[PDB]
């Protein structure tokens, strides 16, 4: 983006923001840290924001079945769960028929 | 300067993209040949595991189906078996042997043969009829007469050997049947074995599971890859303009 | 035996369908305790190899099935099955055809191959171009400004 005039940076940002703020509807502190976000004379929060999604989608990893700190990283392990989990329903509705 | 500044976008996000490639791989690329070949080891490595995945598939299902096979009413050849029982007024002969001792139950399956499932009906005359009927059925069906709550021992020629049993047949034919293990009849710590059976199989699934991941990740892999080439060569390796821009 | 009845003989005989012709049986009952490796419900019968004379069975036949009064209390009902033991004749003609389907499937295998050899000369041939012609591909000529 080096080589953007800054309009259509504000347009991606304000588009993304928009993004956001659909993704973000259920968390709480979340949705505040965005809400706090905005503020033309506080950049540092937005990279605050960022930081604070990252800590937090660490958080809700569930480490006992998962190891990578990075989320982007982690999407393979929830992929490896959701193929374990419906073969365990398989397994349960198979049980349960009988 | 201008002109490698038109360029210099392109470039950038060709290197960004081309950098975060290689970096998920374990290999750094360095030319459109060299990608090439990362791509024919991708499809070696997708075409093996797609044959280890098949085999434990295979494998798992032949396991399933073992276990199934054990499971209702008591198990037994419950396909038609069912069918078979109800449709009479008799009694599975596994079912009525269901309580016998785990000992006891390899003498008493081995004494039994192949009748060892079959079903008690008093009369025989019930299936006399019908007998014509049965198209779909067991290859061998086995019916035995008497009580079903109260059947007395079939009457055997029988001849017990060390873990095993010799019976005559029928006039010059006999039948060794040697002491199974985990027989038919004494079908409760049977049902102890089918869990053993899907305590084995959990191993074979979370395999399975592993290898259509590795499947599954070789194919994102690819299509990335794909992708990538498709908006990517014309930049790909080309010399970098930042510098040549400060300069 | 003929293909006719040796699905008949296949439903007559049952699980004794596999036996051993011993017109002895003695040879067995002292090596009866001595088998381990055999068959679990290993079946033994009495005649003469040279002219085994037919076994003995209380048969009724039903339509495409038996039914045989295998001992007392014991009724014993069969169907016809397919490529019975008996009359086997080699069944050649099965693993011609199982040959046959083999064949057809590497003949495609071959096909296939062939045609990714050509897909993957063709990525070559492109890959090579980029390489070397890429820089000016598909620019202007040079000629007319060359005149100008």
């Amino acid at each position: 983006l080096a080589y953007m005039e800054g309009g259509a940076l504000r347009s991606m940002s304000d588009k993304a923001l928009g993004a956001l703020r659909l993704a973000v509807a259920d968390n709480e502190h979340l949705r505040d840290a965005l809400r706090l976000s905005e503020d033309p004379k506080r950049p540092e929060r937005k990279v605050q924001f960022f930081i604070a999604v990252y800590q937090h989608l660490r958080e809700r990893i569930r480490q006992d079945i998962i190891r990578t700190d990075d989320p982007v990283d982690a999407i393979e392990q929830m992929e490896i769960e959701l193929a374990r989990l419906t073969e365990e329903l398989t397994a349960r509705e198979q049980k349960l028929a009988i | 300067i201008q002109s490698l500044t038109a360029r210099a976008p392109v470039w950038l996000a060709a290197q960004d993209t081309l950098n975060q490639l290689c970096e998920q791989s374990g290999e750094t690329l360095a030319s459109s040949n060299d990608v090439t070949e990362y791509m024919q080891q991708l499809l070696e490595r997708e075409r093996e595991a797609t044959v280890e995945r098949d085999e434990v598939a295979a494998q798992k299902r032949e396991l399933e189906k073992q276990i199934e096979r054990l499971s209702q009413p008591s198990g037994a050849e419950d396909s038609r078996m069912i069918a078979l029982a109800e449709r009479f007024g008799g009694v599975l002969l596994s079912e009525i042997y269901d309580d016998i001792t785990i000992d006891d139950a390899p003498y008493f399956s081995a004494l039994y043969g192949p009748a060892r499932h079959g079903i008690v009906v008093p009369d025989l005359s019930l299936v006399r009829p019908h007998l014509e009927t049965l198209e779909d059925c067991p290859e061998d069906l086995y019916l035995i007469e008497g009580d079903p709550q109260s059947f007395d021992d079939s009457v055997f020629n029988a001849e017990e050997q060390t873990n095993a049993v010799l019976v005559k047949s029928s006039d010059r034919q006999w039948r060794y049947s040697r002491y199974p293990e985990l027989p038919l009849f004494g079908r409760a710590a049977r049902e102890n074995r089918l869990e053993a059976l899907n305590l084995e199989r959990d191993a074979l699934a979370e395999r399975y599971a592993t290898l259509s991941f590795d499947v599954q990740k070789i194919q994102r892999a690819h299509q990335a890859f794909s992708q990538f080439v498709g908006k990517h060569l014309s930049v790909a390796f080309d010399t970098d303009p930042e510098a040549e821009i400060r300069e």
